[PDB]
RNA sequence: AUUGUUGAUUUUGUGGGUGGUGGUGCAUGUGAUGCCCGUUCUGGCGCGCGCUACACUGA
């Protein structure tokens, strides 16, 4: 369709193929929408080589994309208004990857971007997390946040309320943390789990549709996972370090205390004291502004310094009196 | 600022001092001592004037 | 411990008419500096509104304010009286010509 | 344990007048500058540009130079001293004309239009701002004596003097006090213009010194002296 | 809270003091109790407020551009409340559409070969198809 | 080039070369 | 109660350098 | 001795004025003035407010005339926006009225060297680093970076390693001009500088580190 | 298609290389030379008196 419509061949092929760029688009998000898991590797072959096709598309036709770009996310808002989770589909995840590919994440302020990390992070706090698929889709999300704010490595509060509330669910409480507000009590992971064995910590999409203990540890590891970058990156290069990482530092120890055997607490709280010890937290001192100067003004004069008509009159009168009164003397 | 004023001549002010910046609450003079009046401010230093 | 004054704080600055006027000026010779409004008209203005004129702008209350603003806006509906709201170069050109005649004459 | 003070916000330091008298400052008094006005419409004289009409007035032209002056305002007035508020500048002229420079001036930088504004001051004897909020250059009545600060050392730029460090020469002296530099922005001549006023005389550097550089060379060093920075 | 004037360093400083000063900043501890129930006795005048510091790398441009006020000189009397209190996630989606000011969109010159991770480059590690 | 305009856009740079401060007037108000 | 102190609060509400030239005409 | 670009091992204060706005204009050649001729750039449609010769006057005045010029150890380069690289001697007294000033720039532009009878100003080929020191510091003046005191940053420096600043008589612009071959940038007051004034008072900190008095 | 009758010379859409009747010097004209970077009209006071202000001893 591309080929059969190029701008070169007639008149008007760049709307049209304009118009495509934003069709295009919506066929990536709605294949992934539909049951892929018979033809995965077929549908592996179709889904990344139309990524391919929309990114040289989006390379001309960045205008048509990122007017569907936006249309998508109020549609995907209004739909969160009424069906909240049951609106967000696989498809959702998938769009919010693909913005990733074909726009600048690292921008301060961006058309598609800022829409999307807003409402991601509604996602990440609104959201209830009260089931493991629900939870598998935050654990998705925030590995997007995370790519987004790959070089920018800006502070999203959200991802601090979810990690508090994600980590503490799979422990339930145990009665030292009544100010993360949990919403299932029902999650908490059995004590025989092994925590030793291989699992696979990359959790698939289609997965997430049909979804037990061996799935809910690879989702918290992977989450854990997330978090260990964060702290590395992020977190570590904020002035307030200690107060963010307080509550996650005593979340980290009840693991560790209740599975001695588990590793990755005992690397991430290794890792955030190493940190502390070298940062120094000293009074931040933000008012110390530069001296003020004194006003400083333009001269006023003219350029050409010389030592209406009614007083013009008024002046010509005064000397032909004068040199009339001599004449009648 | 702490302002002085002659009573029932509210129109002349005798002595005006700054004691500080930040406001200045209380204002009493001493009993004993005419001279000497006393100054509290917000500043947390209770200076203690004389006329 | 909790003091809270009814009246409320002192208002340092304030915004009537689209004009922003000092607390610290007196209400009179603060409404002065609305465009339109003079020494007179502003007394006029809070004698009506029955406003103390020894009070500074900062002390004034809001219902004052609105009762300030409906008198200068609707000044007529308060009764506020009526009365309180080419040659020149001929005859240069004349001048010119009589001084020609008379340094003619000379 | 000292309570802050209740507004931190940077506000410009005092503008120095002639009328205060107390505190702390460094007057400049630009001694020996050459201008004069005369009608070609008025022209500031110039060594380059007028020889003939100044030989006509019959005035050596060697000391008819207003850019030495012209320079030695740009310099004073753009040093961080200025800025902070602690130097004000006078200027005798070699007639005899005492003009005050107020420090919030911002003197044209190209000479020609510097030339405009002085003969516009010596006709009117005042420039006022564009905005017109206060008189920027005006002129005033001999002698410097009574316009100069109650408390004040004076001193001159002289070659034949002996050679100091002016930042401990300023360090030394007492706080209260002012210090007033006479500098000739005479091209040529003997070091006496400022001898009736003058208490002693300094030299600044074993090197000859033009009028600009001297007087940069001396602010940079209460600069440091008073840590303005 | 804000700034505490005895940790500024000025230039010229002497080596004394700024050895003092070296020697402040290690034994400097936050006083500040969370757990304290009583108001007037949380130390919190001795603390500082770190946590708004960062809150000038938040996300949202806008919301990182009021973070930076506490940078900024104490010019304004007040804020009205009224104009910042009730606003949702909702107001701000709106909000940023209805932009008074419009950008065009950017595109990233990196190219990342597959957006999901496998079970060359890869945008998302850690998630698969 | 690609790679300084992209530090720029980091550092609030906005492409109508206006700054993020522009966009937040009239942001709170309404 | 928004409306009420909204109505309120509206009464409360209210450089050359370096080597720069001062304007041509 | 007379300073050179020749000799390098010598320690030396070198400035160079960045963003010299000299231009040659004929309607015959005369240098650009923003006054003087505002309606010929605004027909070669540059901005009259780059186009000030004078700040570069200025400062070549108290650059020359410092103390520590007389003691022969600073050099001079002046880098014009158009990208034409001058070496002025030391030895040089240039024209104190700004009007024979411009009427030397014209010469030295076209004839690209002026002789006395060692040329007192030459155009040389740039790359500036060549011509520097072999071992030498390189700083830009920026506003925006942190204040420092010359004495003090002087005093540190090596010995044998020259100094080298890069002043920017550009009136207004970005200070990028010298980022390429800088190496770190640093602010010497808290207020905004002139150029004149900025290179005054490094030299100030280089007679008093040195003791040139 | 288009020109001003004419016959594919143009016109339309999408891409797109070009500094060029350019100057200026250098080397016995030549140089993959160094260096940088229009047309036609329409208009063009001097010398002297007197009084009022620049506030709180005042409005």
């Amino acid at each position: 369709i591309i080929k059969a419509y190029q701008p070169k061949l007639a008149e008007g092929n760049k709307e049209k193929l304009g118009k495509f760029t934003a069709v295009l688009l919506r066929h990536i998000i709605f294949l992934s929408n539909q049951n892929y898991l018979k033809n995965v590797q077929s549908f592996k072959r179709t889904q990344n080589a139309l990524i391919s096709i929309l990114k040289s598309l989006s390379e001309k036709y960045n205008r048509e994309l990122s007017e569907e770009c936006r249309d998508y996310i109020n549609e995907m808002q209004a739909r969160y208004k009424k069906n909240h989770f049951d609106a967000l589909s696989n498809g959702d995840l998938v769009f919010f990857s693909i913005i990733g590919i074909l726009f600048s994440t690292s921008d301060q302020y961006h058309l598609v971007i800022t829409p999307a990390l807003i409402l991601m992070s509604q996602f990440l706090e609104q959201i209830k997390f009260n089931s493991l698929k629900r939870i598998a889709f935050g654990a998705v999300l925030v590995r997007i946040v995370s790519q987004y704010q790959r070089i920018s490595k800006r502070y999203i509060p959200e991802v601090v309320y979810f990690f508090q509330k994600i980590l503490l669910t799979f422990i339930v409480k145990p009665l030292d943390f009544e100010n993360i507000r949990l919403d299932s009590y029902e999650l908490g992971l059995p004590l025989d789990v092994d925590f030793t064995k291989k699992r696979s910590t990359i959790i698939p999409l289609h997965t997430l549709s049909t979804m037990p203990v061996d799935q809910c540890v690879s989702v918290l590891l992977n989450v854990m996972e997330s978090l260990d970058a964060t702290i590395s990156t992020v977190w570590k290069s904020l002035p307030a370090f200690n107060e963010i990482i307080l509550p996650i530092q005593q979340l980290l120890s009840a693991y560790t205390s209740k599975y001695s055997d588990f590793e990755k607490p005992r690397n991430i709280l290794n890792k955030v004291e190493k940190l502390t010890k070298f940062t120094e937290h000293i009074p931040l001192a933000l008012q110390n502004h530069k001296p003020v100067s004194i006003p400083t003004h333009a001269p006023k004069y003219e350029e050409n310094f010389n030592p209406k008509m009614k007083a013009q009159l008024k002046k010509e009168r005064k000397f032909t009196m004068k040199e009339i009164r001599k004449d009648a003397k | 600022l702490v302002s002085v004023y002659d009573s029932y001549n509210p129109r002349t002010i005798l002595l005006s001092i700054n004691a500080s910046t930040h406001p200045t609450h209380v204002t009493k003079f001493h009993t004993q001592d005419n001279k000497i009046l006393a100054t509290a401010s917000d500043d947390r230093v209770t200076r203690l004037w004389d006329i | 411990s909790l003091v809270v004054q009814e009246q409320g704080s002192f208002q340092h600055i304030l915004r009537l008419l689209n004009t922003n006027v000092d607390g610290n000026i007196k209400i009179v010779y603060a409404l002065t500096t609305i465009k339109g409004v003079g020494r007179r008209y502003s007394n006029l203005v809070c004698k009506k509104a029955d406003v103390d004129l020894h009070k500074r702008a900062g002390e004034l209350t809001q219902e004052e304010l609105e009762r300030i603003v409906q008198i200068m806006q609707n000044p007529t509906h308060y009764k506020i009286p009526a009365w309180f709201l080419t040659l020149a170069n001929n005859v240069e050109s004349k001048l010119r010509d009589d001084l020609e005649r008379l340094k003619k004459i000379r | 344990q000292k309570a802050l003070p209740a507004s931190l916000v940077p506000q410009a330091p005092p503008v120095l007048t002639s009328k205060d008298k107390i505190t702390k400052r460094m007057i400049v008094v630009l001694a020996m500058a050459s201008l004069e006005t005369h009608k070609i419409k008025y022209v500031l004289l110039n060594c380059d540009d007028h020889q003939g009409l100044l030989k006509k007035m019959g005035r050596d032209i060697s000391e008819a130079r207003p850019d030495i002056t012209h320079q030695c305002l740009l310099t004073l007035l753009d040093s961080p001293i200025n800025k902070a508020g602690k130097l004000q500048v006078y200027i005798q002229t070699s007639r005899g004309i005492l003009i005050e420079v107020n420090p919030t001036v911002r003197i044209p930088r190209t000479f020609k239009r510097f030339s405009g504004l002085m003969v516009q001051l010596l006709h009117k004897l005042s420039i006022r701002s564009v905005n017109s909020e206060e008189k920027l250059l005006k002129v005033i009545k001999n002698p410097i004596t009574d316009h100069l600060p109650t408390k004040c050392r004076k001193v001159t730029l002289s070659f034949d003097a002996p050679v100091i460090r002016v930042q401990d020469y300023i360090e030394k002296l007492d706080d209260d006090e002012s210090i007033c530099v006479f500098v000739g922005a005479m091209a040529r001549g003997k070091d006496n213009f400022a001898d009736e006023y003058v208490d002693e005389k300094v030299g600044l550097s074993n090197y000859p010194l033009s009028a600009s550089v001297a007087c940069s060379k001396f602010c940079h060093g209460a600069e440091d002296a008073w840590n303005i920075l | 809270m804000l700034h505490n004037p005895a940790f500024i360093s000025n230039p010229f400083q002497t080596p004394d003091q700024v050895a003092n000063l070296k020697t402040l900043k290690e034994n400097y501890v936050d006083p500040f109790d969370v757990h304290e129930s009583d108001p007037e006795l949380t130390h919190a005048l001795d603390s500082s407020l770190w946590e708004l510091a960062s809150l000038m790398e938040h996300y949202h441009p806008n919301v990182a551009t009021l973070a930076k006020i506490f940078a900024q000189p104490f010019k304004k009397l007040s804020y009205n409340m009224e104009d910042f209190l009730d606003w949702n996630y909702d107001s701000l989606l709106n909000a940023e559409s209805s932009r008074k000011l419009k950008t065009l969109p950017t595109l990233e010159f990196e190219a990342f070969t597959n957006v999901f991770d496998n079970e060359g480059n890869v945008y998302l590690p850690g998630v698969a198809w | 080039e690609l790679e300084q305009q992209r530090l720029d856009r980091m550092n609030g740079m906005i492409e109508l070369e206006r700054g993020v401060e522009d966009l937040d007037d009239g942001f709170w108000e309404n | 109660d928004k409306k009420a102190r909204r109505r309120t609060l509206r009464f409360y509400t209210s450089r050359f350098k370096g080597d720069d030239d001062i304007p041509y005409k």
